[PDB]
């Protein structure tokens, strides 16, 4: 299918899994990092039914089935998972064995090191990869949004790595990496729609909150004022059609999921939010660093797309960040799918091929090598 | 229907005053 | 036979009555739907029109 | 012509025996539950006269017999009599020998145990069958009717069991058994003929009412304004003949006997009836298969053929469902049927060769066995 | 009967309701949560006849009587019901006045909010309570067990809460809340003992399980061995004599029931088990809290009275848990009694007085006031 041995790039965390091909400009194929497992006996013969679903094969068949993220806070945990995603990710969608095809995969800095190693020695070792590299998200980010400094804010699934770039550097001393994501919005979420009759305890109803929380859900610019409103008119009420026919109806529950980004006490951390961390990690670097990464804050990955998000961290950073100085946010529609991209344009650059961890360099130093070669 | 056609006019205002902009803050910086 | 094709015919009859119903409910379901919904979301272009004006 | 060991199927009820070989589509004969024993004294010598009549032949003599069935509410009790009705099904009609053929029968889920090991040691201990296999009668309309997913709703003679269905696996903790069937019907109806002027309480006046009912019954769309005008008019009455030349007409019973089905305090129980209970099974069942049970009502065994059965059931579903979700039913002709249909598709399947029990596995094992290899 | 103005308290739940006055050391009396309704047509009159009977009354008619509880996995739907239970246990069997006294009210702190704002609302709107406290049910705990720190399992009728308390503190972010509850093994039995020839299904076969399961089930140490001999001799059998004389035996159903708990599959749900959950909310607390909550696992409510229960619970944690730790059950015999004692304690605490909603608070905020002054 493919007219050169451009490499495959995916970007797949502990919520979804995105993949294409180096050149492009997006992923082809975009699934959950899930596999799913029946929960159930069988009765009727001659059904088919799997052992297990990979990707979305899991969430179509997900009424009966118990479904695992094989990767959580970051890390690959569960490799044999893994190896069925990627088979899935890279060859059943776009048809590319990655035996003649290099691959690369994304991290950052105080992401364990058992991820990149286990990513690289998956490819190698399962695939045979004839090369691999292990990015950092926010070197993608920003190749993707056309900029060499900024800071990175991924408010992912399962960790928010909140990783500091300057001028193509990485500035590790200055990561804050925040036990909230993603994942845990959709915990708060499930809590508080309890409180207003609506208990989501099973897998499929975990699924259906994070739906919920996608399509729902937004941050806003102010949410003390948005809750003066919120909790006192059915105004900013936003109904939800479960499938099922039942209907659920979210008030200002609609923006206190995300809240959690800017109130992390929410889910039991102690923690102020992303803006706060956002400001430490340019403040743990030198002023001469400092001034671009303020006028440089980048949004990538998930939680990006929550309406009022881009606006409310500029204005949550500039709160924080001293005055004169201009405070700014990059956030392009190429959100979210920037990681994925700037893989991309990476992987093809002509100086980059020679960033390759090549299948000969990998057989003789073994899976530790990614720590040599990638970052 | 996407609202295209003002994602379209917000880049052309976001321009307008981004020069405009872009010059408030040079008027101020020249001294 | 007869009462049982008397059965069938009353049953088509039937059938047919409940499906007359349906028809009607689907004939007006089907023209509530595209009276309210284009209606409501073509004008709602037809605000955006109006709406990503200025 | 049977020339090859096809399974033999054969699905016995508190009513009727449905039995044949597998590959066909229909049973080949009936045999409706029954021995029956003669109630008098003799004077005549030399009038030939059995000690017991089976089958067909105890209807054919019924006029001075006592009529006794085998199975209460799905439940055989009388395995002697079982025994009787088995040799004439399989030696008479169907011309085949068990001890030549692997054998189906069939029980409802939560049959009790003894059931299903009883069923298996008789065909292997007196009739010598090579093979045996106990069947869900819900599986078996499932696959008569063309569906792998859908509440299967056996509103039968003894038991209506009431389970869901989906993808193939049972959601067991969903079923919503009731002691509410089609011999209920029958005693209700002879009560109500009673309140008429037409006594009925002996065997024949029995089975007088059964034939009535099957013939002249119906349940409509509105119990309240069917009853209103079969209260009130002629033009809803229907004439049925006796044995013996007496014509009993019958007016609002047509109806309120089936309605017993809606409404089991007619005969004495807590039970909203048969459309909750279906409605219950798709409830109790996850958010995510509840979209799929909704569009999936399905019908098992008789009653299902009462005149406007297929649009109430339908409509009581969809008046007790919400709104959005589609609500359809599935009642084909193969009803009354469906369940023998199904043992013989069952039975034929490829991929049902390896859920027989085989004779030595049985002889090694015992009736336990049932539980082992059967469900 | 009582000598002091001092508060009342009710531990009214979905399956029984303690109550008595606050500062003793039991309820006065336990009744059902159950108001009673005719579900037969009388013949004879001047036979006094209620239209509904209430707790104790319910159960003693319940021959003729079809029984419904107002609370709904521990919320409440059906308020009147309540009314009556609430009246009658407070006006007839602790015969006091409500008027006169404070009255304390029990809810898990995830339970939807309308049952807090309805217990507040009709404590103080129909029964005019000078004052109102919604207590928190794993707080009450704490205080009957002697503790201040530990995970509260009320493994109630309704719903398990599962709660880390830590020096007083609650820590929400780690409560393993669970939809695994008494109301659903008792069911459960009813299917399984169905599965061994003994039919439920009516209100009054309905409280015969409900009797079974509370004399005859247990926990076990060790599940599979226990099944392995239970399933295979009478050895490990009991009886338990049915009112209308019949004996129903019991095996390894015995411990099935309870082993749901720590099986939920066995009624379709998809949960972990109660002791893998406890693990959790310890595991997900901080390292330094981690080490008291191992130390003190912490029962209330129903199903914590099963032989074994105690013990399965202590070896299922310590089996998880980190060896030097000393992993302990909190298992008193103020068990079921453990959150009554405990609102008697609150109640009563000179520290809480403070805590209490008065009348003239009430009437001026409305039933929302239960948020700002409970929880
Ligand atoms: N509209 C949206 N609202 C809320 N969250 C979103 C939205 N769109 C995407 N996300 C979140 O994106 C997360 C996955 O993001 P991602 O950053 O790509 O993981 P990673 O980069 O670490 O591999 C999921 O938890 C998903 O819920
Ligand atoms: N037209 C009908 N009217 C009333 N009841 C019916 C009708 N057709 C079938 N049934 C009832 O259903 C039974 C046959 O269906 P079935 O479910 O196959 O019972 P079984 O368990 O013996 O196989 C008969 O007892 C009959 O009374
Ligand atoms: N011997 C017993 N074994 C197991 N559970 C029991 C026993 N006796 C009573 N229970 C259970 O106690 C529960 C009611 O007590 P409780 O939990 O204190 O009410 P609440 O949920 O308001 O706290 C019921 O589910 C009942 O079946």
């Amino acid at each position: 299918d493919e007219d050169e041995t451009t490499a495959l790039v995916c970007d797949n965390g502990s919520g979804l899994v995105k993949a294409g091909f180096a050149g492009d400009d997006a992923p082809r194929a975009v699934f959950p990092s899930i596999v799913g497992r029946p929960r159930h006996q069988g009765v009727m013969v001659g059904m088919g039914q799997k052992d297990s679903y990979v990707g979305d094969e899991a969430q179509s068949k997900r009424g009966i089935l118990t479904l695992k993220y094989p990767i959580e806070h970051g890390i690959i945990t569960n490799w044999d998972d893994m190896e069925k995603i990627w088979h899935h990710t890279f060859y059943n969608e776009l048809r590319v064995a990655p035996e003649e095809h290099p691959t690369l995969l994304t991290e950052a800095p105080l992401n364990p090191k058992a991820n990149r190693e286990k990513m690289t020695q998956i490819m190698f070792e399962t695939f045979n990869v004839p090369a691999m590299y292990v990015a950092i998200q926010a070197v993608l980010s920003l190749y993707a949004s056309g900029r060499t400094t900024g800071i990175v804010l991924d408010s992912g699934d399962g960790v928010t790595h909140n990783v500091p770039i300057y001028e193509g550097y990485a500035l590790p001393h200055a990561i804050m990496r925040l036990d909230l994501a993603g994942r845990d919005l959709t915990d708060y979420l499930m809590k508080i729609l309890t409180e207003r009759g609506y208990s989501f305890v099973t897998t499929a109803e975990r699924e259906i909150v994070r739906d919920i929380k996608e399509k729902l859900c937004y941050v806003a610019l102010d949410f003390e004022n948005e809750m003066a409103t919120a909790a006192s008119s059915s105004s900013l009420e936003k109904s939800y059609e479960l499938p099922d026919g039942q209907v659920i109806t979210i008030g200002n529950e609609r923006f206190r999921c995300p809240e959690t980004l800017f109130q992390p006490s929410f889910i039991g951390m102690e923690s102020a939010g992303i803006h706060e961390t956002t400001y430490n990690s340019i403040m743990k670097c030198d002023i001469d660093i400092r001034k671009d990464l303020y006028a440089n804050n980048v949004m990538s990955g998930g939680t990006t797309m929550y309406p009022g998000i881009a606006d409310r961290m500029q204005k949550e950073i500039t709160a924080l960040a001293p005055s004169t100085m201009k405070i700014k946010i990059i956030a392009p529609p190429e959100r979210k799918y920037s990681v994925w991209i700037g893989g991309s344009i990476l992987a093809s650059l002509s100086t980059f091929q020679q960033m390759w961890i090549t299948k000969q360099e990998y057989d003789e130093a073994g899976p530790s090598i990614v720590h040599r070669k990638c970052f | 229907a996407s609202m295209d056609a003002i994602k379209k006019k917000m880049q052309m205002l976001k321009l307008d005053k981004e020069n405009a902009l872009d010059r408030a803050e040079q008027a101020e910086a020249d001294k | 036979k007869l009462k049982e094709a008397e059965t069938r015919a009353e049953f088509a009859e039937r059938s047919v009555t409940k499906l007359e119903k349906s028809i009607d409910d689907l004939e007006d379901e089907l023209y509530a739907q595209k009276l309210k919904y284009k209606a409501i979301s073509e004008e709602l272009d037809h605000a955006l029109n109006d709406m990503t004006s200025i």
